[PDB]
C-alpha cells in the first residue's frame, strides 16, 4: 500500500491505479532473483536410497538436509526438487516442514 | 484532573486525599459528573443481550483480532475486587498478561492503545530499562543546587497500566525488581538517603518475541521463549498468538485493512463512562456454588499432567493459577454491574484461561499443538 502510495504521489495525482500496484509487485518480487541464479533425478536417487535403509514412510527433513549437503549441491536445487515431485503426487512436506511422507 | 476520552483515577488509592480537599475547600474535581439521563443510558446498555461481544468489539475498533485477545485487555480494566483485612494484610485485584506469540502482529498496538486509555502510565522498552530507572533515584535540582528524591517508572505507575515491551530481552537484574511488584505491590529501598517501602499498585502488560524466525509448533513451549519456566507461572493470562495462513480470514483481513484507506460499537465517550461507574460503584461477592467450582477446576487442572513435571514440556500449575481463577471471576461479575459471583463466572474464567494457552490443540505427552485444529 505504501509503495503504491509512493507511486501516485510521484505521479501528482488524487486517485491510486492498479498499473501503480503491478509496479510495487514487481519491485517485492525484484528484491530477492539473485537467489535463483543457477540435478533433480540425482538427489530423487539419493533420497530414495536412504527411505530404503530405514523402512517407513516417514523421513526427516533436517537429515535430508544434511546428507545432500555432504555429497555437494546447493538450497535452491533441494528446494526445486521438492515442489517438482510434491506437484507429481509423489510426496508432500507435513508438519511445517519437519516431516517427509511418501504417498503409497 | 478530568478527560472525556480517558478514564478516572482508582479512588480505592486516593481515600485520604478526597477527605483532605473537603478539609481545605479546593474545588478541584477529580470524577466526573453523571446525570440521569445517562446513567439511565447505562441500564439501558447494561441490560442488552450481547454485552459482552459489544463491549469487547468497541474496546479497540480498529484491530481486526480475536474477541479472546481483547476480552482479556476488557476485563484487565475492570480489575479484580481490592480486598482489606482489619488486622493489617492486603489483596489486590490487578491482572498481568503476556502477549508471546510470532512476529508481524498486532501486539503492539494493544500496548499502545492501553497506555493511552489508562489515567497513569509509563511505556519501557526491553533492554532500554536499569533497576535505578524503575525504582528510584538522586537528583541535583538546578535552581535550589540541593539532592533531591525523585520517583522511578514503576512508583509513577501506581494504580495504573505498566507496559513492557520484549520482555524477554531483558536483563536479569532489571527482571529482579518485578518479582516483589508481582507479589506484593511494594518496594522496598535501602539506599543512602532512604529507607522505606513503597506502593506500586500496577497491572503488568508485556509481550515477548519467541526464539529465532517462527513459533514451531513442533518444539514444547517452554523452548519456544527465552524466559525461565518458573517466571511463565506468575502471570494471570498467557496469550500464544498464532499465525495460520487460510483464505476467509485473509480475505477479511484484507478487505478490513483497505477499508480504512477510503475518504454497531460504542464511541469512546460511553465506553469510558461505563467502565468508570462499574469500578466506582459495585463490588462483586463470592457464594458457595462459585467455591465448588472453583476447587473442583483447580484440582483437575493440578492432576492433569502429574506425570509432565519432572520435564518442563508444559507449565506447570501453581496457586497463582487459583488466585488468577478468582480475579478473573471478580472482574467478569463486575462487568454487567453485579454483586454476586455466580456459576457461570467461574466457568467463563477457566475457558478463557485454557483458551488463553491454546489447550484444546495441544498433545498433553509431547507439548505440540496441531495447526489444523487452530482455528480463527
Amino acid at each position: 500500500i505504501r509503495l503504491s502510495q509512493a507511486l501516485a504521489k510521484l505521479r501528482l495525482a488524487d486517485m491510486v491505479d492498479i498499473d501503480d500496484v503491478e509496479e510495487a509487485l514487481r519491485l517485492v518480487r525484484v528484491s530477492k532473483e539473485s537467489l535463483y541464479q543457477e540435478p533433480t533425478t540425482k538427489i530423487f536417487t539419493i533420497i530414495k536410497k536412504m527411505l530404503q535403509e530405514t523402512g517407513k514412510n516417514t523421513l526427516s527433513y533436517e537429515n535430508i538436509v544434511k546428507t545432500v549437503r555432504l555429497r555437494g549441491f546447493t538450497m535452491l536445487q533441494l528446494s526445486n526438487c521438492i515442489q517438482e515431485y510434491s506437484y507429481l503426487n509423489v510426496w508432500h512436506l507435513i508438519n511445517e516442514g519437519n516431516t517427509l511422507k511418501f504417498v503409497d | 484532573k478530568v478527560s472525556d476520552k480517558r478514564l478516572d483515577v482508582d479512588t480505592s488509592t486516593i481515600e485520604q486525599e478526597l477527605m483532605q480537599n473537603k478539609v481545605d475547600h479546593n474545588e478541584v474535581e477529580e470524577v466526573r459528573q453523571i446525570t440521569d439521563q445517562d446513567l439511565a443510558k447505562i441500564r439501558e446498555v447494561a441490560a442488552r443481550e450481547d454485552l459482552y461481544s459489544l463491549l469487547a468489539r468497541s474496546i479497540a475498533p480498529s484491530i481486526y483480532e480475536l474477541e479472546d485477545v481483547k476480552k482479556g485487555i476488557l476485563l484487565q480494566l475492570f480489575g479484580g475486587t481490592n480486598k482489606t483485612f482489619t488486622k493489617g494484610g492486603r489483596y489486590r485485584g490487578d491482572i498481568n498478561i503476556l502477549l508471546c506469540g510470532d512476529p508481524s502482529t498486532s501486539k503492539s498496538q494493544i500496548l499502545q492503545y492501553v497506555h493511552k486509555i489508562t489515567p497513569r502510565g509509563v511505556y519501557t522498552s526491553g533492554k532500554g530499562s536499569s533497576a535505578v530507572g524503575l525504582t528510584a533515584y538522586i537528583t541535583r535540582d538546578v535552581d535550589t543546587k540541593q539532592l533531591v528524591l525523585e520517583s522511578g517508572a514503576l512508583v509513577l505507575s501506581d494504580g495504573g497500566v505498566c507496559c513492557i515491551d520484549e520482555f524477554d530481552k531483558m536483563s536479569d537484574s532489571t527482571r529482579s525488581v518485578l518479582h516483589e511488584v508481582m507479589e506484593q505491590q511494594t518496594i522496598s529501598i535501602a539506599k543512602a538517603g532512604i529507607i522505606t517501602t513503597l506502593n506500586a499498585r500496577s497491572s503488568i502488560l508485556a509481550s515477548a518475541n519467541p526464539i529465532g524466525s517462527r513459533y514451531n509448533p513442533n518444539l514444547p513451549v517452554t523452548e519456544n521463549i527465552d524466559l525461565p519456566p518458573p517466571l511463565l507461572s506468575r502471570f494471570d493470562l498467557v496469550y500464544l498468538v498464532l499465525d495460520k495462513v487460510d483464505e476467509k480470514n485473509d480475505r477479511e483481513l484484507a478487505k478490513h485493512l483497505t477499508n480504512l484507506y477510503l475518504e454497531d460499537v460504542l464511541p469512546v465517550e460511553f465506553l469510558t463512562m461505563y467502565i468508570s461507574y462499574a469500578k466506582e460503584h459495585i463490588h462483586p461477592i463470592i457464594t458457595e456454588a462459585a467455591k465448588t467450582e472453583l476447587v473442583r477446576a483447580y484440582v483437575g487442572m493440578r492432576k492433569m499432567g502429574d506425570d509432565s513435571r519432572s520435564d518442563e514440556k508444559r507449565i506447570t500449575a501453581t496457586t497463582r493459577q487459583l488466585e488468577s481463577m478468582i480475579r478473573l471471576a471478580e472482574a467478569h461479575a463486575k462487568m454487567k454491574l453485579k454483586n454476586v459471583v455466580e456459576l457461570e463466572d467461574v466457568q467463563e474464567a477457566v475457558r478463557l484461561i485454557r483458551s488463553a494457552i491454546k489447550d484444546y490443540a495441544t498433545d498433553p505427552k509431547t507439548g505440540k499443538i496441531d495447526m489444523n485444529l487452530v482455528q480463527t
